[PDB]
């Protein structure tokens, strides 16, 4: 497993993560695609 | 609904809004050099 | 003489039904998605597709499009709380 | 046969690509005489 790591200054790293702990500033995403997927068979020959 | 909705930013305020001003601040200083964006929701209603 | 058939091909895409008035994109939330009628009572729901017959099982793809969020918290070091929202259709 | 290391260096150097991900430059910033555009890795298989 490989990460890279940008070289922060340790100071602004530091404040960073502080305000990053607070909830009011939770990370949030969606995904791109954002549906349910449902698949639905239908026979050979089958048209309804 | 408008309770999960805003708690999960399906709607309600943008993330310049409701990030703390802090945050919002050190955001646009550092966005050449280290971009936090696609990191924090903004609802479209 | 001659016979005329027309046709069309468009792979690679989806078909697409927007859930909104006017059928135009007016915001992620749509505004049918935001009416009372679909808030305050719950509804079933039944779809009818007519396809061009195969002659080989097939499948209906069906997306429900929908919201699929999460909102992540790390309050301590090597802590990660994840709060996860699917709607409608919640898991 | 290129380096991981060498690879960041150029991303970075080049389009300020690396820390946050790898990914194709916008195309207004990957010129003609830009790294990525001309990059080209390739393997074959000889006789043993």
């Amino acid at each position: 497993l490989y990460a890279t790591f940008f070289p922060m200054a340790h100071n602004t790293a530091s404040t960073l993560e502080a305000m990053l702990r607070n909830d009011t500033n939770d990370q949030s995403f969606n995904d791109y695609l954002s549906a349910a997927n449902m698949l639905y068979p239908i026979p050979a020959n089958a048209t309804n | 609904m408008m309770p999960q909705w805003s708690y999960m930013h399906i709607s309600g305020q943008d993330a310049s809004e409701y990030l703390s001003p802090g945050l919002v601040q050190f955001a646009r200083a550092t966005e050449t050099y280290f971009s936090l964006n696609n990191k924090f929701r903004n609802p479209t209603v | 003489d001659s016979i005329t058939q027309k046709k069309f091909l468009c792979d690679r895409t989806l078909w697409r039904i927007p859930f909104s008035s006017n059928f135009m994109s007016m915001g992620a939330l749509t505004d049918l998605g935001q009416n009372l009628l679909y808030a305050n009572s719950a509804h079933a729901l039944d779809m009818t597709f007519e396809v061009d017959p195969m002659d080989e099982p097939t499948l209906l793809y069906v997306l429900f499009e929908v919201f699929d969020v999460v909102r992540v918290h790390q309050p301590h070091r090597g802590v990660i709380e994840t709060v996860y929202l699917r709607t409608p259709f919640s898991a | 046969n290129m380096t991981k290391d060498w690879f960041l260096v150029q991303m970075l150097a080049n389009y300020n690509i690396g820390y946050q991900g790898f990914y194709i430059p916008e195309s207004y910033k990957d010129r003609m005489y830009s790294f990525f555009r001309n990059f080209q890795p390739m393997s074959r298989q000889v006789v043993d």
